């Protein structure tokens, strides 16, 4: 596996650590080796290695934002940002665990967890109005049109005729979405990437991980993720508390939310994660 | 501003 | 009532559902620090530190955006009695004894060099320069406080020796090249252990931070860990020229007097006695 094939480099970065004790998260461009206090991004290709200098820069910009929580801090030297290519990138590991929706059935838990999502999203939103953040992050145009193309090209071949018809319904509204580039947008803000410390009392937001898809874009993408994971009522509490419950925002969220499983399937398809592809394609084959 | 001998 | 009971409205807001009597409060020169599982709440202990706290927050935000190869306390929330919530850096100080093992020493010295290089580079950034204290005459101020406040407590030979140490000190260049932690003692450097060899988790206690001379941080390392270890760091980082060795020696020889000057203003009698050992 990746751990085996990269034992020598890992023995340097994590000296004395048994590499069989590590785990790996699959990414589009890099494989991520998870240690106790840090993670190591390993480029899967020469292209992937040439993107790490900019990823270093991006993670440094994120580590400077006021989000009310932690992010993976780059553990390289600043001069790694000026390199053509890096063979690895080490990041601090955000502690904590994902939150089961079950907890949100107690309504004080729900209020306190919604309030902390709002601080995060509000911080991401204001960072997106900042010209220096804007300059350091990607901001693709026409992403919804192109995403629809990418689904049709990469996922439809894996779908039943019924699945394809359902996907077409969901991809329908995408061409009419306004193309909003106003917030820092995590882009994969499912519950597994938002980590909590729940030992001492009510759930407290430790931090956020997996920023591979980060951009300047539409805040509705991140709220859609939340809604996809936690359902209507919890989403409505976040929108109320954040001041985002208007009809325009809510309609964009509904449109994006209906594509969210397809987003997960498209990512799993490009990063080789078989289980995540099977999950994402639930009901489309 | 060394405290306690540092 | 305790500090915990007294501050309890703010704690239930910041730490919803956390039993206050289960927390711990460490004290410092300026701040009462409530210690929770993954964060601390800094509270001013004076009217002076309540006014300075916004600026301290701003400084911590800058530090959180540097490339030092490790963590720093990240500001998570600030407010007005002002408070500042910071991430808690995990790990523990390294016992000097761990440096007996030469493989541990190499790895630890390597991680110190990364940190010090990061601090050095960071001092060349106009923005950091713009956000961080860069005092001029930091040592002449020191020398005057020592003569004023400590000489009256000292023997004639004590005063003679101190005078020699302050002279050396007045001959140092007023270098402002690096971000200088200012108090980089062992207890301010935390490690992850028991997962192979020690890995630098992060650095805390940035109240003394400035743009300054990095010899101050190297001197602090040598005071905590000794001369073989500091020689290792100086050699690995390419800092073992004699001009650097002079600055390090000059600064280190002030460490007893700095402790005594603090313990004088504190009313701490044991620190004052320890600081003044051999000066009376
Ligand atoms: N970010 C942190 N992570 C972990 N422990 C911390 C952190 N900040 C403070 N502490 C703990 O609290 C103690 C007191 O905090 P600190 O040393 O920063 O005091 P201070 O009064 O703010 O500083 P100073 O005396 O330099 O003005 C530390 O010795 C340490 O045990």
């Amino acid at each position: 596996g990746i751990l085996q094939a990269n034992r020598v480099l890992l023995s340097r970065l994590l000296p004395g650590v048994e590499p069989e004790g590590l785990t790996v998260r699959h990414g589009q461009f890099h494989q991520v080796v998870i240690a106790s206090d840090r993670v190591v991004c390993l480029p899967r290709t020469a292209a992937a290695a040439a993107r790490l200098p900019r990823r270093a820069a991006v993670m440094r910009v994120l580590a400077g934002l006021d989000l009310g929580c932690r992010t993976p801090r780059p553990l390289c030297e600043g001069s790694a940002e000026g390199a053509v290519e890096l063979p690895f990138l080490v990041l601090s590991r955000v502690p904590g665990a994902p939150l089961e929706a079950d907890a949100l059935e107690d309504s004080k838990v729900a209020e306190v967890v919604a309030a902390q999502y709002v601080t995060l999203l509000s911080g991401l939103a204001s960072a997106g109005a900042d010209e220096k953040v804007r300059a350091a992050l990607p901001a693709p145009q026409g992403r919804w049109r192109q995403f629809a193309a990418d689904v049709r090209a990469e996922l439809f071949p894996l779908m039943s005729d019924g699945g394809c018809r359902q996907a077409e319904r969901e991809l329908a509204a995408l061409d009419s979405l306004p193309d909003i580039t106003e917030a820092v947008v995590h882009g994969n803000l499912g519950a597994e990437n938002v980590l909590w410390v729940r030992d001492d009392g009510l759930p407290r937001l430790s931090g956020v991980i997996d920023w591979d898809e980060v951009s300047i874009g539409d805040p509705a993408e991140d709220l859609a993720a939340i809604g996809a994971g936690y359902g209507k009522d919890f989403l409505d509490q976040v929108l109320t508390l954040g001041g985002w419950s208007d009809r325009r925002m809510a309609t964009r969220i509904a449109t994006i939310r209906a594509t969210f499983a397809l987003q997960q399937a498209l990512s799993a398809c490009r990063d080789g994660d078989e289980e995540e592809l099977a999950d994402g394609l639930t009901g489309y084959r | 501003k060394a405290s306690s001998x540092a």
